[PDB]
């Protein structure tokens, strides 16, 4: 995260860090969406351009964790994988359309101060918060510039983009189901995901009900916090239903 | 869940995070 | 530069 600050301690408690066994090291940001199941990005696990390839037995989930590096002794959980999904229509060639994957636990986590799940977005709530102006929150242990790593999770707070200000600012073809956010060159006020936050939660808290959901994945970017480039956010809603029949059927 | 996006440590016992009004004030529908 | 996660996560 660039140009954000120190999270709160439990302020993001549906964070999950992505873990490789060995070497041992940061793999991605994951939210978690029950006791049993996390959401990520697609191309946190599957990227064939960087001969990334990841299967259950190479990683780990932490749950409930504020420092990157330290192991969080009786705060932390560690959570081994079942299995992996992908979506099937993941676009890895080209664009990185519909970045989205689950993992399903080996076990059950349970719940505590650090530890409890975001909500997914029904189509009312997307439809009344998503849209230009309107700002999400993103959190992660990703590097704190483009060109180094935090203490602590991080948190920035970023408007929603307007469309064809987000299609203006790249060459990439988007796609309806990407969003993009971050502030504009000339607000005074600046931020943005970078390398390791991939995967990790864009996320929004009704109005409505004063609870939070999870609205974006942390998915692509041109560098980090450029002027003049955006952030784009796999649009969750838009996938729900693969997502809602993942886990009903598995 | 159920009780899903409500976290143990703000909502559940009435206290607010540091910028989370920040979010509130830039959203315009329904208000 | 992590701490060294505990054995039997590693199992
Ligand atoms: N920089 C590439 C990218 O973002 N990638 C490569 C694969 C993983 C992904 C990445 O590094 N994500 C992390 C990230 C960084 C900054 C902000 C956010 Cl929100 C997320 C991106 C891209 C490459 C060249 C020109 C424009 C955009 C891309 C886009 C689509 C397909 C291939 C490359
Ligand atoms: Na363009
Ligand atoms: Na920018």
């Amino acid at each position: 995260i660039v140009e954000g600050s120190d999270a709160e301690i439990g302020m993001s408690p549906w964070q999950v860090m992505l873990f490789r066994k060995s070497p041992q090291e940061l793999l991605c940001g994951a939210s978690l969406i029950s006791d049993r199941w996390v959401l990520t990005a697609a191309h946190c696990l599957l990227y064939p351009p960087w001969d990334k390839n990841f299967t259950e037995n190479d990683l780990l989930v932490r749950i409930g964790k504020h420092s990157r590096t330290r192991y969080e002794r009786n705060i932390e959980k560690i959570s081994m994988l079942e299995k992996i999904y992908i979506h099937p229509r993941y676009n890895w060639r080209e664009n990185l359309d519909r970045d989205i994957a689950l993992m399903k636990l080996k076990k059950p986590v349970a719940f505590s101060d650090y530890i409890h799940p975001v909500c997914l977005p029904d189509r009312e709530t997307a439809a009344s918060l998503l849209q230009a102006g309107y700002k999400g929150r993103v959190t992660g242990w990703g590097n704190l510039k483009e060109t180094g790593q935090p203490s602590v999770l991080q948190v920035v707070n970023l408007p929603i983009v307007e469309r064809p200000v987000c299609k203006d600012s790249t060459r990439i073809r988007i796609t309806d189901n990407m969003f993009c956010a971050g502030y504009k060159p000339d607000e005074g006020k600046r931020g943005d995901s970078c390398e390791g936050d991939s995967g990790g939660p864009f996320v929004m808290k009704s109005p409505f009900n004063n609870r939070w959901y999870q609205m974006g994945i942390v998915s692509w970017g041109e560098g980090c916090d450029r002027d003049g480039k955006y952030g784009f956010y796999t649009h969750v809603f838009r996938l729900k239903k693969w997502i809602q029949k993942v886990i009903d059927q598995f | 869940e159920a009780d899903c996006g409500l976290r143990p440590l703000f909502e559940k016992k009435s206290l607010e995070d540091k910028t989370e009004r920040e979010l509130l004030e830039s959203y315009i529908d329904g208000r | 530069d992590f701490e060294e996660i505990p054995e039997e996560y590693l199992q």
